[PDB]
């Protein structure tokens, strides 16, 4: 029964986002040096951001317990090929928005209906907040409310290679983003990344106050400049690989620009049609929150 | 006077009766065995030899024809237990949330009100039993006040096709079209055709 | 044709039978507008689960799926008493739910014992830290786990209408510790 | 502290979990689905829909 | 050689074995290791067995059963295509499975 | 003649 | 061994599945309403018997 000091479950060596690269394990901050870019001529400029509607779907009545986390990542970052996924058990969160409730969210991953014996759970009041926000992802591909995937892209490209200069005129140039790379390469980060505890972030910014909030996306803007990068190679047109003598580079074709098919096919991941409204509905959800 | 017995409890066969309706799934199929064999035993309703449904007689006709067959193939046979299963489901508590036979049939003709009719005659020798199903027997009605008459469908179906009972009283609409499936019987949904709001 | 003898020998047949043995569950119907099962649910606090109504398919048994074709046949190709009455008497049906009543009781007798013995239960295992002074394998403090309390203290001292028990401050509160836990 | 991915190493494992599948997941075998016919051909509506 | 960590009697081989694996750095299992519950029916379906094969044959045997697993969509998505085949105004009732 | 059955029905077959 | 047999226990039977089958081991079983969630609620007299 882990609590929060405000510092927050994040400032903790429980669980920690680190990407695995050059023989050793290293932290995400070390890793986003190596990504350089360019410019092409195409200015993508920062729209606004609409606010999401406050009705909460219904967590259908359902016996035994889903693992409501593992969804949330094997959608979003998920590498293996995930076929239709509008459908499902998705909205259990829901359970947790209303004040007395018994249900728990343990560790790890999963949503108990009741309490059980030797099962570590975050904190039954801080969790509260995150779902009266995230439970809101239950309605990702109902008509009608579904958000739009177009334009929230252009937000994503002006944060993982938007330079501070850039960012406070709401204006930037299209760049096309090229690092060094190995084998695998952006498969490999994808099978990395998929296992960080996602659920161990999210909370804390929904609770987090202003002075814990401002020191707390400091040390996370780039946690979320990781989960931000392989969320966009499954939507560029190109990952062609220019080549050194001996080095290879993966050249990335237009960060930050939405197509709708995936340039990786075999080389990255991959998103479908019925992923494309979900990712819509995560990054929609998640900005407002953090920015 | 005294029996003498050890006292029939009250507690305790309630429990015993709870549990066994988790674990043993039989149950409810026993339930039934001792009460429909009480309808068979006070000889209240039997069937008979010949037939004598649609006729008024004079028919066989032409124009009758259409008519005919469309009560044809909606006969059921009076089998004598199938008969007995009706009555005795009326009262019998259920475990399982069993739900009807659904039929497929654009309502095309005015020969079709032999449907809907059947829907109405259901819900009256068993107004009972008629709640439980009462979702799924209104996804195949929504088709006769569609297809047969539109403009009040276009302007019902714009209020919703569910509502939730709650905010300690009222009703809450929710403005879109769903459809039924009986999976969410058990829960907070009331399926809204059966409303009475105006 | 049929009313007569619909409403008057077969209204009577229900009046009685609504009140058996083994039938108890309300499946009221009287307004549409509003009513639900309100079912339980079998459940431990130590990882459990098993409700007494639920969503499947038809079983292998004809008590799901209910055919809505069974209305023509009893309005047709069904002679009624048209009302020679008969009373069934009390004595084969009393006696037939009070054997039914009985096999389930002896039936779940077993599976209800041998895993009550592997719960323990009325118990704690806890341990004992001496306070220096002079020990004596006794007194000092009394520490359990967490799982063991919440599994035999918490849903007994629940049953009771009393606030569940005080956090230890991180402040020293050596007055009310017991003033709270008197509650 | 994490697991490194022994999928890219050299020396050879000789022991590790493999996601099985039990006896009551099924694959690749039928379903007794019925037909009920379009009853009349006449009355049928290719030309929108 | 793990498993007879306490059985040979070889003696230099044994105290070795029972050090490198008695170590804080890695650890043998056998057997049963977790299981993944089911929603709506409530039944144990996919189970993880510590086997005893190696590496480059056990990561073949998971990227097959992963993408089972990851598929979905239900053997009732079948009479969805079954239907395409016949009389454009006909239709089915799925023996639901899920 | 059309008599009263229960549960579902089979018909055709499907295919993997 | 007390001749009261235990045909099917705990198993349910689907007519389109087979045969499956649930555990048996519970514990303190509070048999407790359940919510429209699916959440264990708790003793609120006057509902409840």
């Amino acid at each position: 029964m882990l609590q929060q000091p405000t510092g927050g479950y994040t400032t903790l060596e429980q669980f920690a986002f680190t990407i695995r690269n050059d023989g050793t394990n290293a932290t995400p901050t070390q890793f986003l040096q190596l990504l350089s870019y360019e410019a092409t001529e195409n200015e993508l400029v920062k729209k606004t951001i609409p606010t999401p509607e406050t009705h909460l779907p219904s967590a259908r009545n359902v016996p035994g317990n889903v693992y409501i986390e593992d969804a949330i990542t094997q959608a979003l970052f998920g590498i293996s090929a995930q076929n239709v996924n509008a459908h499902g058990y998705f909205s259990r969160l829901s359970a947790l928005a209303l004040p007395n409730t018994s249900a728990r969210l343990g560790l790890d991953g999963v949503i108990y209906n009741s309490e059980t014996i030797n099962i570590p759970f975050y904190d039954p009041a801080a969790v509260a907040n995150f779902a009266a926000t995230y439970a809101k992802l239950g309605n990702a591909s109902t008509p009608r409310y579904r958000a739009d995937m177009i334009d929230i892209y252009a937000h994503v490209g002006l944060e993982l290679a938007g330079t501070d200069a850039e960012r406070a005129a709401g204006v930037m140039p299209v760049k096309r983003a090229k690092f060094d790379s190995w084998e695998g390469s952006l498969i490999s980060l994808s099978r990395d990344v998929v296992n960080w505890k996602i659920l161990a972030f999210l909370i804390d910014l929904c609770s987090l106050e202003g002075e814990a909030l401002r020191a707390f996306k400091t040390r996370n803007r780039d946690v979320f400049r990781m989960m931000l990068f392989i969320m966009s190679t499954a939507v560029a047109a190109n990952v062609v690989n220019r080549k050194v003598t001996k080095r290879v580079d993966r050249v990335l074709e237009y960060i930050g620009v939405n197509s709708m098919r995936t340039a990786g096919r075999t080389a990255t991941i991959t998103y479908d049609l019925s992923r494309h409204e979900f990712a819509a509905k995560f990054l929609q959800l998640t900005f407002t929150r953090w920015n | 006077a005294l029996r003498p017995e050890l006292a029939f409890d009250h507690d305790h066969i309630i429990r015993c009766l709870m549990l066994a309706a988790a674990n043993y799934p039989r149950l409810e199929g026993i339930i039934v065995q001792i009460n429909t064999g009480y309808v068979a035993s006070a000889n209240v309703i039997r069937p008979v030899s010949e037939k004598r449904y649609f006729p008024e007689n004079l028919e066989q006709n032409q124009s009758a024809a259409r008519l005919v067959s469309a009560v044809k193939a909606r006969a059921s046979e009076a089998d004598i237990s199938s008969i007995h299963l009706a009555i005795a489901r009326e009262v019998s508590p259920m475990f399982n949330v069993h739900e009807l036979k659904k039929i497929a049939e654009s309502f095309e003709d005015p020969s079709s009100i032999v449907v809907v009719l059947e829907f109405i005659l259901f819900a009256l020798f068993f107004p009972t039993e008629f709640n439980r199903i009462k979702g799924d027997i209104q996804n195949v009605l929504l088709l006769f006040f569609s297809r047969w008459y539109p403009v009040e469908y276009g302007i019902f179906i714009q209020r919703g096709a569910t509502y939730t009972i709650n905010a300690a009283g009222e009703f809450e609409f929710s403005g879109r079209n769903e459809k039924w499936d009986q999976s969410l019987y058990l829960s907070e949904h009331f399926p809204a055709l059966f409303s009475d709001v105006p | 044709n049929i009313a007569v003898a619909h409403t008057d020998h077969l209204s009577v047949v229900y009046a009685t039978m609504s009140n058996f043995m083994l039938n108890f569950t309300n499946n009221f119907s009287g307004n549409h507008a509003t009513f639900k099962p309100d079912q339980y649910v079998i459940t431990s606090p130590e990882g459990s689960y098993k409700p007494i109504i639920e969503r499947q398919g038809e079983t292998v048994d004809g008590l799901t799926i209910i055919d809505t074709s069974i209305v023509w046949p009893i309005l047709c190709q069904c002679t009624y008493p048209l009302v020679e009455i008969v009373y069934p008497d009390p004595s084969t049906t009393l006696s037939q739910s009070l054997s039914v009543a009985q096999v389930l009781s002896k039936l779940t007798l077993p599976d209800a014992f041998i895993n009550m013995i592997l719960s323990g239960g009325d118990s704690v295992v806890m341990r004992t830290y001496q306070t220096e002074a002079d020990d004596d394998l006794d007194e000092g403090i009394r520490m359990t786990t967490y799982d063991q309390y919440l599994s035999h203290i918490r849903e007994r001292l629940h049953i009771t209408n009393v606030p569940d028990p005080i956090y230890i401050t991180g402040a020293s509160t050596p007055d009310q510790i017991a003033a709270s836990v008197q509650a | 502290q994490v697991g490194i991915p022994k999928l890219e190493v050299d020396h050879i494992s000789f022991s590790n979990v493999v996601s099985m599948m039990t006896a009551n997941i099924r694959t690749g075998d039928d379903m007794a689905v019925e037909r009920v016919n379009p009853d009349d051909v006449r009355a049928i509506n290719i030309r929108n829909a | 050689p793990a498993l007879l960590r306490d059985f040979t009697q070889v003696n230099w081989l044994n105290r070795d074995i029972t050090n490198m694996l008695q170590q804080a750095g890695t650890k043998y299992g056998l057997g049963l290791t977790e299981t993944r519950l089911d929603y709506v029916r409530l039944v144990k379906t996919i189970v993880g067995h510590a086997l005893n094969i190696d590496h480059f044959a056990a990561s073949v045997l998971n990227i097959n059963l992963r993408a089972l697993m990851e598929a979905n969509v239900t053997a009732d998505d079948r009479i969805k295509a079954l239907q395409a085949h016949s009389m454009i105004s006909t239709q089915f009732h799925g023996p639901n499975q899920g | 003649t059309k008599v009263i059955f229960n549960g579902l029905d089979v018909n055709t077959e499907v295919q993997p | 061994i007390t001749d009261v047999d235990s045909t099917d226990y705990g198993k349910l039977t689907l007519r389109f599945l087979g045969t499956l089958t649930r555990s048996l081991k519970m514990q303190n079983a509070q048999i407790r309403r359940i919510r429209p969630d699916g959440t264990v609620l708790r003793y609120d007299d006057q509902i409840d018997i």
